[PDB]
């Protein structure tokens, strides 16, 4: 889904 | 009177903004270079992508934002990202010539630049009016960081699940802002200031909607969306 956003969100 | 809780909130949002907004703009050297018919797309795409990362690092630090599920966090940041970028960009905006001045001629962006990124007056004219009207409010930095936070944590974003929790967090922030204006913003600058700041959130919803229409139309041609970044594609779509 939003893996880059998810990752920046920790 | 500002509670201890409320002064805490402001302290944390100020520090959060300081740790995510470099007014020296030193990182701009890393972006694909500006070139002055879609010659500013690479550079402005890179600027935007960097700015999404900063706006996420701000969001994380909003007291209470972390208590939201990861899916609500994602909904809030996807819908608000372009709006917080437009907000936070008021800081480099200058009414001297209706442009965003990030430190040097290379990184000074005007109307022609934004049009060389694929946009039309339908966005650009209202975007400049917004920047102008926001500047004229002459916000304290405390007000500015509260408005960005209130922007991110809006319960009406389509896709929100725990709207009630989003609203409670946002209310805590709105209440802090309303009390801050009352206690620390001297009249006349403070006359209807809260209602004027909320108006700016409505202007941003309509800017977000037009930005989405033209982004979608820019990014339809795979040749243009080749020039974006992977983060931009993920957050704004396709
Ligand atoms: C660190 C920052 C902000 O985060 C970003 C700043 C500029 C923001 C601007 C002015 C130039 C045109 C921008 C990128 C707008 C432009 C319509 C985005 C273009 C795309 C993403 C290709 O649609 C959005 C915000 C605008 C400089 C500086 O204040």
């Amino acid at each position: 889904n939003h893996p880059m956003l998810m990752n920046l969100l920790k | 009177k500002l509670s201890e809780e409320q002064q805490h909130i402001i302290a944390i949002l100020l520090d959060a903004h300081h740790k995510t907004y470099d007014p020296t703009y030193a990182d701009f050297r890393d972006f694909r270079p500006p070139v002055r018919p879609l010659s500013m797309l690479p550079h402005l795409a890179d600027l935007v992508s960097y700015s999404i990362q900063k706006v996420i690092g701000f969001a994380k630090m909003i007291p209470g934002f972390r208590d939201l599920t990861s899916d609500d966090q994602i909904v809030l940041l996807k819908s608000s990202a372009i709006e917080v970028i437009m907000l936070r960009s008021n800081q480099s905006f200058t009414m001297d010539d209706m442009s965003w001045d990030c430190g040097s001629q290379d990184y000074k962006y005007d109307v022609t630049d934004v049009s060389k990124a694929g946009h039309t007056l339908e966005l650009i004219e209202p975007l400049i009016k917004f920047q102008v009207g926001l500047k004229k409010l002459n916000l304290h930095e405390e007000e500015h960081v509260l408005l960005m936070a209130i922007c991110i944590v809006s319960p009406d974003r389509p896709g929100v699940q725990d709207a009630k929790l989003v609203e409670a967090i946002q209310d805590r922030l709105s209440n802090t802002l309303q009390t801050y204006i009352r206690c620390r913003h001297p009249p006349p600058g403070s006359h209807q200031l809260y209602a004027k700041m909320i108006q700016k959130l409505a202007d941003l919803r309509s800017l977000n909607e037009e930005h989405s229409k033209q982004y979608r139309s820019l990014s339809f041609q795979p040749e243009n969306s080749m020039k974006l970044t992977p983060l931009v594609l993920e957050v704004f779509g396709n």
